[PDB]
């Protein structure tokens, strides 16, 4: 079959978000509700287009609003921020649980300096609605021509010609 | 009986049993070509149901 297309390695670079899981989980409310728009359209994208290949350059979206999310909590609240990772950090299942007071203190040190308000219990597991200018995919699954199906029935039953038509029967 | 009336009444009886014997020729013929193509009423085995088929978003994007 068809030579598979994959993309150039340049189309593949991208400044990568060199964070560990406790920083990703420490920030990871605020990163819900700060970085919607740019994850949304590209989780949209990539349950729309069934292909990585098709969803590269929202995916560069979301690797350019990741960072742009961690310096804005780099240039203000590096301190509260750390000292909550930290502490996320240490636990083997990383609880929110065991750290919340580093969580109350990195929150009131971000709605101070950046008005950011943490989401409730619910709000980041919601069905969103995006709005994007790229088009819907037509034929998402490739698929070819479907066969014609077999001509259904028509017409009004009538008797049998003759009956069974069996050997000698004449009914 | 009178030579007409068997006479006729033979006549009846041979368009009957050609008129059938035709069908059964015909029934033979249909019967080879529906085994042959599959495109007739008679011998549609089953497929899956489509109607079977989940459409939901999944929980991973690439199916
Ligand atoms: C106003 C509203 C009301 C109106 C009412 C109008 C009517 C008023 C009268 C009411 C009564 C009507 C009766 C029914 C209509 C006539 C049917 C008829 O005679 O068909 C002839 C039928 C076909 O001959 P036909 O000349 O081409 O047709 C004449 C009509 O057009 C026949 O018409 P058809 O072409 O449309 O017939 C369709 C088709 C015509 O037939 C065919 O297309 C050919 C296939 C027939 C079957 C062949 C099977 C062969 C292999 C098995 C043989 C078994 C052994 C034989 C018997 C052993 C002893 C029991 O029939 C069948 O296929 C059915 C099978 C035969 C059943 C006949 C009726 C039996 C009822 C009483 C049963 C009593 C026992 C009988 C003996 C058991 C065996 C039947 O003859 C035979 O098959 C030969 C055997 C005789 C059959 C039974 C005769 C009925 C009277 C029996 C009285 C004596 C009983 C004695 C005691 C018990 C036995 C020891």
């Amino acid at each position: 079959p068809g030579i598979v297309e994959l993309p150039s390695l340049e189309d593949l670079k991208v400044q990568e978000v060199k964070v560990s899981s406790s920083v990703l989980k420490a920030a990871a409310h605020h990163y819900g509700a700060q970085c919607d728009k740019p994850n949304k359209e590209f989780m949209l994208c990539r349950w729309e287009e069934k292909d990585p290949r098709r969803c590269l350059e929202e995916g560069k979206l979301v690797n350019q609003c990741a960072l742009e999310f961690f310096r804005q909590i780099k240039r203000h609240c590096a301190e509260p921020f750390t000292e909550y990772w930290t502490c996320i950090d240490y636990s083997g299942l990383q609880l929110f649980r065991r750290c919340r007071k580093e969580q109350a203190q990195f929150d009131k040190c971000v709605l101070d300096k950046l008005g950011w308000v943490r989401p409730d219990l619910g709000e980041l597991s919601k069905v969103t609605k995006v709005k994007t200018d790229r088009p819907l995919p037509e034929n998402p699954y490739h698929s070819r021509a479907r066969p014609e199906p077999n001509p259904e029935v028509e017409g009004d039953l009538k008797p049998a010609r003759h009956g069974s038509r069996l050997f000698f029967w004449t009914m | 009986d009178a030579p007409e009336k068997n006479y006729e009444r033979t006549m009846a009886i041979l368009q009957i049993e050609s008129e059938k014997a035709e069908l059964r020729l015909k029934e033979l013929e249909v019967r080879r070509l529906m085994r042959a193509k599959g495109d007739g009423p008679w011998f549609q085995y089953p497929t899956i149901d489509k109607a079977l088929i989940d459409h939901s978003p999944k929980a991973t994007p690439d199916n």
